[PDB]
């Protein structure tokens, strides 16, 4: 570390989690696919209060959503808006991506294309789970720390 | 007065052991083997492949220990002067021939292992011994060749017609294998072997599962297979590979197996494709349909059954092994371990000495068979198994 | 001496309950594991550590107690021949079998060998041989030790075939 | 948990279509012209982090496996003492040591871990 | 493969094997080791299906998932429900005698699968049997001092033998398959349900499930190692 702040416990974690490379796949619990077809309404009655929120300050009927984990989410320092942005600067406008705010109890990410509307898809998640970095150096799996 | 009911205590254990090594002794693993060959596996090999395009063997004779001499009367041979004469402790080996006209007899030397059945000295006192000019404390698990003692050492090999599956190397494009080597006790031992393989890594698009038989010059969809076995309907033949109606995360990596062999829809049309991936370009059709069903019956899992109606049998062990494959490519198990020494079989005399003897026993077939094409109008080389073994 | 005797067993019986008390707290879930690091590798890491230690510490109370006229330790003292952990494993606990730097593997499914239960991961069941050369191991210590010497022979064929090469 | 349908006729596995006026989900067959509504709107889903694969063994026999081990723990259903446990049936890396009971009387599987989080561990 | 495997106890020695390129890779058969010379399994499978084994043919999973798979020297030959019975009456017809001792027999029973063995090369041991078929206690060992008598007595002589004990059902022979599926005591006493402070420290007895018991734990050996005096007592290289 710099040899200022070279004594801090706190110093290096934030170096750590800024060099250890982070894929989706480390957040994510579970990737799955649904016949939604309201860009409004959804069948999922927990994803309301996220789109609900999306009318404030085309898409393909068909959904992906993810459903993260905040125990990875902050253990490697990453923020919804982040990993999101991130995804959204990865498919371009090729793909519509909304997540929830970090206050929300569960952390979900629904994704549309935007008819070959299923595969495509599922070649989505794929990417997305391993090809997409968040954070990190590419190579670079391991971080410890030591004294 | 010590009731006969009471338990037992350490020391009384070398009581047992002293009973278990007065019955066997100390080299039983010679003697069993080698005697199990000489009383039955011998007799079992002259019976196969016993008719020739007629001439069939029957029953065998083994005789004792006797000396091929030159200027003089054939000789009970014995172990101490087998290995000062530098000879070889064999005996004969007659058979029973019956000449068929269809459009006793010695054949071939087998050496004897000392003390087994076949040996004067298994019933030699301790006395007879002696005068034999043979220590009594030998073992005798062994053989007398030109003069000198000759041990056979177990052989360790993996077992066969066992199913096992393993993960593999990065770079390759196989995740994961199930392998299989079947083989025949009688007969012959057509190690013909089986894999199923599922094809891609965790995280590629649609991983697929397909299986190598033999003379097939592709891999062929597992789909297929089933089909080319009379299990047509989807859900017919992921029933024989899964057996939970519930478990969803299995029947979903055999999504991409059902896309994959969706083309073929019937039994014959699966025997033509994997009839093709073996035969020429100008090959008839019921010619291709033919060889599929040849070989799916006789070099696939031959260890099952080589009859004709038996595909019930192989498709529900074919399931078994894809069964058993996703179930580690699902990470619910672990690679089979290579080292276990349950799947590990040691090949002794006997064993050994069957496979030479077929090998002979089929090149001395040859032999006769060919006193027969060329025939217009006993003519067997014994030697070919007397110096094929000795060698 | 008769004492330090008692002093070594207690030593030895001091990290068997702080093993148990890892493997509760494990089978509790209550453990957590380091960064970079599964929850079964951290569990070993302190098991391991715990019995080395163990061994260790046990080897000491041995040769303090042995005295300027033992022969033993006074070739050690001159630098001709021996060190403390041959006293330690001739005197005191043998210490932790390994191969392949973990402990004795389940062979069997989730054992060691057939005289064990499934999913026994404690120390006498993955290799610790507590005893020591001069009270004589028992039979599975028999075993667990013949598997890491095993290694021993077969890496030392290696590494003397390796490094004649190297030499060239 | 995407239980999928097989076709009624000829037993095919049946695929997922849309309808593209009443926006609803179909699942038609490949082979014939079979056709149906979907039960939920899940057609996919994907386990990263499973749990399923952890009970697998539990069986009527498994008190008769002289290979288990015993502990005298009590269930919370017929409180009996009379247990069999094991560790995860899983085989990954990065399991938990967590160990599962069986009530040898009423077979009621519970576990150990104090960060119990499911309800039946099928 | 140089390596000593858990499943060699019992089997082949673990501290004879040649130095050198040879290391691991030679081995020697301990002391009480056999192997076996290959059995018929036609009879096997007959008395299968006369006692309830379903054949795959008519066998549908949807129908009996908790069906136990049938193998016999690698053939899946049917499935069937309650293998508890077929278990215990095929152990009673090899500990008769009707089922050739060589004959390996596997029941997984968390894997719903049985195995059974009629093939040769497969290295196997006699274990002491460990069954409870004794009222005035615990779990016992079949043998007892009336039969142990016998056995001396005939060793006097010089009709109670080694098959003797085989055919009433005292020991067993175990290869590594079957080892699977059993727990072993290691000395005799270990049964019964302040200590010399010189004497080797040994772990207590946390089971009441021995299946069977080692007739003596020095039989792990060869003949060579058989000839080291107190081997325990060294360093094992
Ligand atoms: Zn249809
Ligand atoms: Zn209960």
């Amino acid at each position: 570390l710099e040899p200022g702040h070279a004594a801090d416990q706190e110093q290096a974690k934030l170096i750590r989690s800024a060099i250890e490379h982070t894929t989706l796949k480390s957040v994510t619990i579970a990737s799955e696919i649904y016949y939604d077809p309201d860009p409004r309404s959804t069948v999922i009655p927990e994803d309301e209060e996220i789109i609900q929120l999306h009318f404030s300050l085309q898409q393909s009927p068909w959904l992906l959503r993810l459903e993260l984990d905040r125990a990875a989410m902050n253990d490697k320092d990453l923020t919804m808006g982040q990993v999101g942005e991130r995804i959204k600067q990865t498919f371009k406008n090729d793909l519509f991506v909304i997540w929830s705010e970090d206050n929300d109890e569960k952390l979900i990410i629904r994704c549309r294309v935007v008819a070959e509307e299923d595969h495509m898809l599922k070649k989505i998640e794929n990417t997305m789970l391993e090809n997409i970095t968040l954070r990190g150096v590419e190579n670079i799996e391991r971080v410890v720390m030591m004294k | 007065f010590e009731d006969e009911s009471a338990p037992i205590t350490a020391e009384d254990s070398w009581a047992v052991i002293s009973a278990f090594f007065r019955e066997k002794g100390l080299v039983s693993q010679q003697l069993d083997s080698f005697n199990q060959f000489v009383d039955y596996t011998l007799q079992d090999i002259i019976c196969e492949d016993s008719t020739l395009i007629e001439i069939s063997f029957g029953k065998i004779y083994v005789t004792k220990p006797m000396v091929n001499e030159s200027d003089g009367v054939t000789h009970a041979l014995y172990p101490q002067e087998a290995r000062l004469r530098n000879l070889t402790y064999s005996s004969g080996l007659f058979v029973d021939v019956k000449k068929r006209t269809y459009e006793k007899v010695f054949i071939g030397r087998l050496p004897i292992m000392l003390r087994s059945k076949n040996c004067y000295l298994s019933e030699a006192t301790e006395s007879d011994l002696y005068k034999l000019k043979e220590c009594p404390f030998d073992m005798g698990g062994y053989f007398i060749i030109n003069g000198s003692e000759k041990v056979l050492i177990a052989q360790e090999r993996s077992a066969g017609n066992i199913v096992q599956v393993f993960k593999k190397a990065a770079p390759s494009p196989i995740s994961h294998v199930a392998e299989i080597r079947s083989a025949l006790e009688k007969g012959s031992r057509f190690i013909s072997t089986l894999q199923v393989k599922l094809y891609g890594r965790e995280g590629s698009s649609a991983r697929t599962i397909k299986a190598t038989l033999p003379y097939i010059k592709q891999d062929i969809p597992i789909v297929i297979i089933f089909r080319a076995l009379g299990i047509i309907p989807d859900g017919e033949i992921l029933e024989h590979i899964c057996y939970d109606v519930n478990d969803w995360q299995m029947l979903e990596m055999l999504k991409p197996c059902v896309e994959d062999g969706f083309v073929i829809q019937d039994r014959e049309t699966a025997l033509d494709f994997i009839g093709r991936r073996g035969t020429a370009l100008g090959i008839k059709k019921e010619k291709r349909i033919q060889y599929a069903k040849d070989i799916l019956q006789k070099e696939f899992l031959p260890h099952i059954t080589q009859l004709e109606g038996f595909e019930s049998r192989k498709a529900f062990f074919l399931g078994y092994m894809i069964n058993r494959l996703l179930l580690c490519a699902l990470d619910r198990k672990d690679q089979d371990d290579r080292d276990h020494f349950g799947k590990k079989r040691l090949d002794l005399a006997g064993p050994l000495l069957a496979q030479l003897f077929k090998t002979l026993f089929k090149k001395l077939t040859k032999d006769i068979f060919r006193y027969m094409q060329r025939t217009v109008e006993l003519a067997i080389n014994a030697k070919t198994i007397t110096s094929g073994l000795k060698y | 001496d008769g004492p330090t005797m008692r002093e070594i067993t207690e030593t030895i019986a001091e990290a068997k309950k702080k093993v148990l008390d890892v493997t509760k707290e494990a089978q509790a879930n209550l453990l957590t594991a380091k960064h970079g690091m599964t929850l079964r590798e951290s569990f070993e890491d302190n098991v391991v550590r715990f019995l080395n230690e163990a061994r260790d510490k046990a080897g000491r109370l041995a040769e303090v107690n042995l005295k300027d006229l033992n022969n033993v330790k006074q070739m050690v003292m001159a630098g001709s021949k021996g060190s403390f952990i041959n006293i330690a494993q001739m005197s005191a606990c043998v210490g932790q079998q390994s191969v392949e730097g973990k402990r004795i593997a389940f062979g069997f499914v989730d054992r060691t060998l057939p005289h064990f239960s499934k999913d026994d991961y404690s120390p006498e069941s993955k290799g610790f041989v507590e005893n020591s050369y001069l009270r004589g191991l028992t039979p599975q210590e028999f075993f667990f030790h013949a598997m890491g010497g095993r290694e021993g022979l077969i890496d030392t064929a290696v590494k003397t075939a390796e490094t004649g090469y190297i030499q060239r | 948990m995407t239980t999928f349908r097989f076709c009624r006729d000829c037993n095919n596995m049946l695929y997922p279509r849309e309808d593209k006026e009443n926006n609803r989900l179909l699942f038609e067959c490949r082979t014939c012209s079979y056709v149906e509504e979907a039960g939920s709107p899940l057609v996919y889903r994907h386990e990263l982090i499973t749990n399923i694969g952890e009970t697998a063994g539990v069986v009527q026999d498994i008190g008769s496996d002289p290979t288990l081990p015993r502990s005298d723990r009590e269930c919370p259903k017929c409180h009996s003492r009379e247990n069999v446990f094991f560790q995860s049936q899983q085989r990954r890396k990065d399991t938990s040591m967590v160990l599962f009971f069986v009530c040898l009387s009423c077979s009621h599987i519970f576990t150990s871990d104090q960060k119990n989080k499911r309800t039946q561990f099928s | 493969p140089r390596q000593l495997h858990n499943t060699h106890w019992g089997l082949v020695c673990p501290a004879e094997t040649p130095e050198g390129q040879a290391c691991g890779l030679v081995k020697n058969l301990s002391l009480m080791s056999c192997i076996s010379v290959g059995t018929d399994p036609m009879p096997i499978i007959t008395f299968l299906s006369e006692w309830g084994m379903e054949p795959l043919e008519d066998y549908v999973p949807h129908q009996s998932p908790d069906a136990t798979r049938v193998f016999v020297n690698g053939v899946w030959h049917g499935v069937h429900r309650n293998p508890a019975r077929l278990m215990e009456t095929l152990r009673t017809l090899r500990r008769k005698g009707d089922i050739n001792p060589e004959v390996s027999m596997i029941r997984d029973i968390r894997e719903k699968e049985l195995k059974i063995f009629t093939d040769a090369g497969r290295v196997y041991r006699p274990l002491f049997i460990v069954e409870d078929d004794e009222s005035l206690g615990h779990k016992e060992l079949k043998v007892r001092k009336g039969h142990i008598a016998k056995l001396m007595a005939t060793e006097y002589q010089d009709e109670y033998t080694w098959s003797s004990l085989l055919n009433e059902g005292l020991v067993e022979y175990i290869d590594a398959e079957e080892e699977e599926s059993i727990l072993i005591a290691m000395q005799p006493e270990d049964l019964e349900p302040d200590v010399d402070p010189a004497k080797r420290i040994r772990v207590s007895h946390h089971a009441t499930t021995f299946t069977h018991c080692e007739i003596h734990p020095s039989m792990i050996l060869g003949v060579a190692a058989s000839i080291i005096p107190f081997p325990d007592h060294n360093q094992s290289p």
